């Protein structure tokens, strides 16, 4: 795979939905091998990476732990913008300078 | 500021009280349609409606104006 996990951290997901979103993303990263590349991005009125990785990194134990620990730190605030978040997602899957 | 020849007191009359009665109903409907989202989030419809408050404010300050000058 080459996933890109687009979390929606906007206002309306606060509360339970955010607990479920961060558990779901943890268990989505758990289904990734070392041949699969992943990167978690989150959007609320503008999209940004949840972690330090700015591209698709490999889904090995260390990178997956960094992504999980970033995801669990995520917080809900602001209006949702699907266009600005999907621009980010589609642009990060066209980045061929990195190993993929 | 007690200027007579109002001509606005005759506007307080049959039809312009049945239009205010309708602007209030429209306003109550608009306040009914709104949805409050948890943290600064806004539905598309609430952003759509937040662009009518100036109309209602205009009509209501107009009512204050005409009643006060009349
Ligand atoms: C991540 O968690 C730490 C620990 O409280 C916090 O200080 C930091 O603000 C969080 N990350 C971001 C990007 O705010
Ligand atoms: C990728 O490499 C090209 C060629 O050097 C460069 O122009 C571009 O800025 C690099 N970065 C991205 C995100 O494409
Ligand atoms: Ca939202």
């Amino acid at each position: 795979k080459d996933m890109l996990i687009l979390v929606d951290v906007s206002g309306s997901v606060s509360g339970l939905t955010l607990k479920l979103i961060r558990t779901s993303v943890s268990e989505m990263l758990e289904t990734l091998s070392d041949d699969d590349f992943v990167n978690v991005a989150s959007f609320n009125s503008n999209a940004q990476d949840v972690s330090c990785f700015q591209h698709l990194v490999q889904a090995n134990v260390r990178n997956k732990k960094v992504l999980k620990d970033a995801v669990n730190n995520i917080t809900a605030k602001g209006i949702t913008d699907y266009k600005k978040g999907f621009s980010f997602a589609f642009e990060q899957l066209l980045n061929y300078n990195v190993s993929r | 500021n007690i200027v007579r020849k109002y001509a606005k007191k005759l506007i307080d009359w049959p039809p312009f009280e049945y239009m205010i009665l309708a602007t209030i109903i429209a306003n109550c409907i608009v306040l009914a349609l709104e949805q409050h989202l948890p943290e600064d989030d806004k539905t598309p419809m609430s952003r759509r409606l937040e662009k009518t408050e100036p109309y209602f404010i205009g009509i209501f300050c107009f009512e204050a104006g005409i009643k006060i000058v009349a």
